[PDB]
RNA sequence: UGGUAUGUUC
RNA sequence: AUACUUACCUUAAGAUAUCAGAGGAGAGUCCUACUGAUCAAACAUGCGCUUCCAAUAGUAGAAGGACGUUAAGCAUUUAUCAUUGAACUAUAAUUGUUCAUUGAAGUCAUUGAUGCAAACUCCUUGGUCACACACACAUACGGCGCGGAAGGCGUG
């Protein structure tokens, strides 16, 4: 019934959080932009170790290359 | 808006580029494909401080008698991690982007 | 387009070569059909796993990115493909 | 090896010398060169496949090694899981002759053109 | 819409398009506003860099590089001062600017 | 029977709603469980209702878009 | 496509009431001549009705439980009656052509001079010359030696072996010519 | 577009199904084998000798040699070593194609001859003799040969043929000999062979 | 090794007889179960606190970009040149050489010689209908022939049926040039 | 490009393996010009046994090769 | 506007 | 070889080095056997340039190997789990000890594998070249013979 696109277009100004694949980086922002190589761009994102906080970030590009999935909250 | 054209224009700069395995390549480029497989000579590469299968590809190649003194290596585009320019060298004079600009005179 | 290295595996169709795998699993088999994106089947395998031990599979087919190389026989030496000014006798129109 | 590889030299001008390919793991294939592609896929002519073993590796950090040698003969190697290669040993006829033994492909290959178009009339 | 039926020799305006209004206004920003960036590689190879060109494969040029891993056995941070760098977009993990 | 490709097959495999077990990368990575809802040209799949669990106590995840290249083996529970 | 990807894109796209004119009928239905036809030597061109999957998939879904459309499989049989007729000219066309040149102006003055000549020992010899003139109808047919295939229309051989039929049977042209036989004789057997 | 560089032929657009097909029909088959035999005769019959090096001997060795002897030196003419020459060849292209075959006609009349020797109800390269059989799409290729085909199934037990001396074999071959060497044979026998 | 599947005859398969298997040793590197990347990277939180003070001390101003600059003064001397066309071409009313009659009986012929007169001009313009007027344009600058004339004829009907004879027959063939005729375009 | 020759697997039984050891056997109902491979009834093989549900699609990605573990 | 391969008769 | 039938297919595009100026064609584009500069290729050509080219006034030796021998050389390390029975150390899915029934795969290799070290033998390569068996050098070595192999620089 719907695609990703769509999703990930509507997905745009809302508190989302992109897991990485090496299990110890997650960030949790809002989201600004997507392209088509679904390039992620973040704001006020915070950094995500094992579960546990360091410190927050701020404005954010993360590579499609090693992210492994996005969610809504 | 490739910059593999930005080191077509780099011959006979010496350079060092750092490895995905992890060894420093000092050299002389020569050339470099589009797909960035670049050719260097006068080349020493070493191993700094570990990963054995770096170190077996540092002593397998010819010429080790930890720093390999070699005369001629290719390298892959993927096995390039980074690669360092002379500071000497001017940027804002290599990075005109001719083919950007006729690319912006076209339009 | 192709190029030599894949029209070379697409010769040796229906002889005896020898497979490496990425994972370090040596086949060795009879090549039934070879393709242009080398995803190659074999026949009357012989395999060699990374632990050591060796197996038969009797039809084995391989996608062409976990390979890391293959055996051609030695007859393949002498190719029209490794001939540089080989003319061309009237393509058509 | 005091060979001196060409200072100005690519793929095309490479070929049919005995190179020493470096690959991922370390697995040095020394040959021939004989074909390439866009993908940089390398057949290799007598080729011989070198590896150190993990034992051999502790002497290795810091003298002999003692490589392991497979023989391949013949084989096409893939473009993906190589690292980097180099030029090890010259071939064993020189410029002048292969100049020659083009010229003579040369001549022949017209040769053969004209007897194609002498068996189409 | 689909790559191969856009358009022949105008995909080069949808891609600057794509950088003055896509992912690509922190790349943007940073090269106009000589902006100090933080970008952490595959192999914990932080890089304090100001961006000097951008590329389609994030191919970065940086200028005055301050970058810095960490040794763990036990615990040690090693850092080092390169003045031209010229970075692939494979290595990269993340690019974060600084207000 | 026929043949059936597998982009058809996630098509049915998507009108059916089946309870769904997706697979991703070794050790590192967490089988996750949930229903798919959608998906792409570069299985880029978007599933709801998800619970993790690790490789031999799950937390609920809500609605994810799966990326492609971590994706290994999809299966109805 | 030279890549792969935009190939997967473009089964997406066209992977992704009913009762409209651009929905293929026959590709609803299944097996549309113009499909089973489409790059051969018989070929119509391109179908003017757009194909689709998801169509297909929802069909074949009412069909299963739901229900049955008679509107679709009459303009199916419509289609698949006007192509049988089609080739059913088609096979008379080659067969008045076979009989045509089995009846040429030279063979029948070549039969008709041997059979001049062909009129106990006489009986012998009318024996004898009937069967030099059976070896020369033998020797003028197997000229050409080109039979009539009985579905497909097309020319077959009897002195030919099974295994260069077998070759034969199994092309594109015959499979989908005997899949729209069976459908035409289902629908006949359906309605009558 | 694509190229044979075997059969020198063109072609259309690079479609698998017709480049499948061209490796399958006969003059493919023919132009292949008749260029890899003639390639291999080449790099057999090429006398690649070694580039000789003669250095100015000593002079102890020359008043040696120069005082033993001078040996004879022995030719032919131009058809004498012609014809030796071409019954070398053929020599060398009968030994090369021959081979040892006692074993398969010595245990002819084995009880597991048929699941062995038959080559075709073997076990592990059973399914590639079955498999392609030049399934023979010429009538011709079919009509030609009119002989039995004997083929043994893998069923056959001990039941039938009992004894093997009834059911009339076959007196095995004798050592063969070299026809150059044959003058040296003895041509007394030991004992007395009837016919 | 023996018996084959090969459609090649024996005498081919003696000279395929192929190369003895591979020796096989243990292998060097980690199996592809093993095959990733470095785990636990940290974040990077702590670089944009206690070293990007000591980095921005280090270089508080950065390095200007000359190859930038030149791109932006190149698209600003783009845009005033796309500015100065606009104003030279926004700014037939207001026109004292255009101030004939109305353009239904007024022709214009373009890309005529530079050294024409206008007395060949009105010898071929009167030949298809009456000419009322004439005027040749000139630039305001320099006292040169552009190639452009404006003849009013007396009717619409005939100044029409000149253009077209002049513009069907590949431009009138004025004496060392194609000028062809069409309307105004007022 | 060009569709892989998976025509011989068609009603046959095969045997996945993924990465080093997850040997997924299964019946091979249907493929792509990607090596997604769509099997019916899998079962995960292990050096212990595990059922993976009626049908799965199998990303090419991971596969490396595949076992033809019926005749053909 | 064509190509590749195969089967009959002269 | 001609004549005919059948099976499959009938094509991703654009271009051929770059920069500056002048002229022509109705801000943008094209052309110049138009002009200056850079770069690439080919053919010649020279730089007291850089490296190498094996005794014969002997029965040798340089480079690369043996997928050759002594050599089964010398020194080390491993060669399956579970249930139960007669005793049992015992936190385990009785782990440890002796014997056995049964259950799933079950690398061959222990004359095996790794490390160490010497000797012998055999393969491919060369200028196995022209004169002579000679007293030079702090500006360290008259590189001022005929060539060949590899390379650098410069000119047309």
């Amino acid at each position: 019934p719907v695609n990703p696109k769509p999703f990930l277009k509507g997905l745009v100004n809302h508190r989302v959080g992109v897991k990485l694949k090496f299990n110890s980086t997650e960030y949790r922002g809002t989201l600004v932009s997507t392209d088509n190589y679904f390039n992620l761009q973040l704001n006020e994102a915070e950094e995500f170790v094992a579960g546990v906080s360091h410190g927050t970030l701020g404005e954010i590009f993360i590579r499609c290359n090693n992210v492994l999935y996005i969610r809504e909250l | 808006m490739k910059l593999v054209n930005f080191l077509k224009k780099l011959r006979n700069e010496q350079v060092t580029i750092e490895l995905k395995n992890g060894t420093t390549v000092w050299g002389t480029l020569q050339s470099v494909s589009p797909q960035m497989n670049a050719i260097l000579t006068d080349v020493k590469l070493t191993l700094p401080q570990s990963n054995g299968i770096a170190m077996a590809s540092l002593y397998l190649t010819g010429g080790q008698q930890n720093i390999a003194s070699l005369q001629y290596i290719n390298i892959r585009g993927n096995t390039i991690r980074q690669i360092i320019l002379p500071d000497s060298l001017n940027l804002d004079s290599l990075l005109v982007d001719q083919k950007q600009l006729n690319s912006l005179r076209r339009s | 387009m192709n190029g030599i290295p894949v029209k070379l595996l697409n010769e040796a169709q229906g002889h005896i070569v020898s497979l490496e795998l990425t994972t370090g699993a040596t086949y060795r088999g009879k090549l039934v059909e070879s393709e242009d994106s080398m995803n190659v089947q074999l026949r009357d395998v012989i395999a060699t796993e990374p632990q050591g031990a060796v197996t038969h599979m009797d039809q084995i087919f391989v996608r062409g990115s976990q390979i890391k190389f293959i055996v051609v026989p030695d007859l393949l030496k002498n190719a029209p493909l490794f001939k540089k000014n080989s003319s061309r006798p009237m393509p058509p129109i | 090896s005091k060979i001196q590889v060409a200072h100005s030299s690519r793929l095309a001008n490479l070929i049919d010398y005995k190179l020493r390919v470096l690959t991922q793991d370390g697995r040095v294939y020394i040959g021939q060169l004989m074909a390439f592609d866009k993908h940089m896929n390398l057949v290799l002519n007598e080729c011989i496949e070198e590896r150190v073993p993990k034992t051999q590796l502790d002497k290795l950090r810091p003298l002999n090694i003692k490589v392991e040698k497979r023989v391949l003969g013949l084989t096409i190697l893939r473009g993906e899981q190589i690292l980097s290669t180099v030029v090890e040993d010259k071939p064993l006829l020189s410029k002048k002759e292969r100049l020659v033994r083009d010229k003579k492909e040369k001549k022949q290959a017209q040769k053969q053109t004209k007897l194609r178009k002498e068996k189409e009339k | 819409r689909p790559k191969h039926e856009l358009s022949r020799a105008e995909l080069e305006e949808l891609e600057e398009f794509e950088f003055k209004h896509g992912p690509m206004s922190l790349i943007n920003d940073a090269m106009v506003t000589r902006t100090p960036v933080i970008i952490s590689l595959r192999n914990n190879h932080k890089i304090i860099a100001r961006v000097k060109a951008f590329d389609r494969h994030c191919n970065m040029v940086l200028e005055n590089v301050k970058e810095l891993w960490t040794e763990k056995k036990n615990v040690i941070n090693r850092e080092r001062f390169i003045s031209k760098l010229f970075l692939r977009g494979d290595s990269v993990i993340v690019v974060l600017k600084t207000p | 029977k026929a043949m059936v490709p597998p982009i058809n097959c996630i098509f049915n495999f998507l009108q059916q709603q089946t309870p769904v077990t997706i697979w991703l990368f070794e050790q590192i990575g967490i089988r996750i469980k949930g229903k798919i809802v959608g998906f792409d040209e570069f299985m880029n799949v978007v599933i709801d209702e998800a619970v993790e669990i690790p490789v031999n106590k799950g937390t609920p995840l809500g609605k994810i878009l799966l990326k492609g290249d971590n994706i290994t083996l999809i299966t109805s529970a | 496509m030279s890549t792969p990807a935009a190939e997967q894109r473009k089964l997406v796209e066209q992977l992704m009431g009913l009762h409209d004119p651009k929905i293929c009928k026959s590709y609803l239905v299944g097996e549309c001549p113009y499909d089973l036809f489409q790059g051969t030597k018989q070929s119509l061109g391109k179908c003017p009705q757009m194909h689709l999957t998801k169509h297909k998939i929802q069909y074949e879904r009412e069909v299963k439980q739901g229900k049955t459309f008679p509107e679709f499989e009459r303009e199916y049989l419509a289609i698949l009656s006007r192509f049988v007729n089609e080739c059913n000219g088609q096979i008379s066309v080659a067969l008045q052509n076979l009989k045509h040149t089995a009846e040429e102006r030279m063979k029948i003055q070549q039969v008709t001079e041997e059979l001049d000549v062909l009129d106990l020992i006489s009986k012998r010899k009318e024996v004898a010359k009937r069967v030099r003139n059976i070896t020369e109808n033998v020797g003028q047919s197997a000229q050409q030696k080109l039979q009539v295939c009985e579905v497909c229309g097309a020319y077959l051989s009897r002195l030919d072996t099974d295994r260069r039929l077998a070759d034969h049977f199994l092309g594109k042209i015959h499979l989908g010519y005997v899949k729209m036989r069976e459908d035409y004789d289902r629908l006949m057997k359906n309605n009558r | 577009r694509y190229y044979c560089e075997y059969c020198h032929s063109y072609l259309t657009h690079d479609t698998l199904s017709v480049r499948k097909s061209h490796l399958v029909g006969k003059n493919h088959l023919r132009i292949t084998a008749d260029y890899y035999r003639n390639k291999a005769r080449d790099i057999i019959n090429k006398h690649n000798h070694k580039r000789r090096h003669i250095g100015k001997r000593g002079r102890k060795e020359r008043e040696n040699s120069s005082q033993n002897e001078t040996l004879k030196v022995t030719c032919l003419s131009n058809k004498e070593k012609r014809h030796i020459m071409h019954v070398k060849k053929m020599n060398q292209k009968e030994l090369a194609q021959t081979s040892i075959d006692t074993l398969k006609l010595l245990y002819d009349g084995s009880p597991g001859y048929s699941k062995v020797f038959v080559d075709a109800n073997r076990f592990d390269i059973g399914d590639l003799v079955k498999a392609s059989k030049l399934p023979q799409r010429a009538n011709e290729k079919s009509a030609h040969h009119s002989f039995k085909q004997t083929s043994r199934s893998r069923d056959e037990t001990c039941e039938s043929n009992p004894f093997p001396r009834l059911n009339n074999p076959k007196k095995l071959e004798p050592p063969k000999i070299l026809s150059q060497w044959s003058n040296t044979i003895p041509k007394t026998s030991i004992f007395y062979s009837v016919d | 090794m023996n018996y084959n599947l090969s459609k090649y005859p024996d005498d081919v398969s003696r000279l395929f007889k192929p190369r003895p298997p591979l020796s096989y040793k243990r292998p060097t590197d980690y199996p592809y179960a093993k095959r990733q990347t470095n785990p636990n990277i940290t974040g990077v939180a702590n670089l944009l606190s206690t070293s990007l003070k000591h980095y921005m001390e280090e270089f508080p101003e950065g390095s200007p970009n000359n190859h930038l600059q030149r791109y932006e003064d190149i698209k600003l001397s783009k845009i005033k040149n796309a500015q100065l066309l606009d104003r030279r071409l926004q700014n037939p009313n207001v026109d004292p050489h255009i101030k004939d009659t109305d353009p239904y009986r007024t022709i214009f012929i373009g890309r005529l010689p530079y050294d024409l007169d206008e007395i060949e001009l009105q010898k071929y313009f009167v030949k298809f209908g009456e000419i009322e007027k004439i005027r040749i344009v000139k630039d305001k600058i320099t006292q040169k022939s552009k190639g452009y004339a404006f003849i009013v004829f007396k009717d619409p009907i005939s100044s029409k049926m000149a253009f077209k004879e002049i513009g069907v027959h590949r431009g009138i063939q004025i004496k060392d040039r194609i000028c062809i005729v069409d309307i105004e375009r007022g | 490009v060009s569709t892989p020759e998976l025509k011989k697997y068609m009603d046959k039984k095969i045997l996945l393996n993924i990465n080093g050891s997850r040997k997924v056997a299964g019946i091979l109902r249907g493929y792509d010009i990607f090596l997604n491979v769509v099997l019916d009834d899998a079962m995960e093989i292990n050096g212990n046994n595990h059922q993976l549900g009626l049908q799965t699609v199998i990303r090419g990605n991971s596969i490396i090769s595949l076992e033809a573990l019926d005749a053909i």
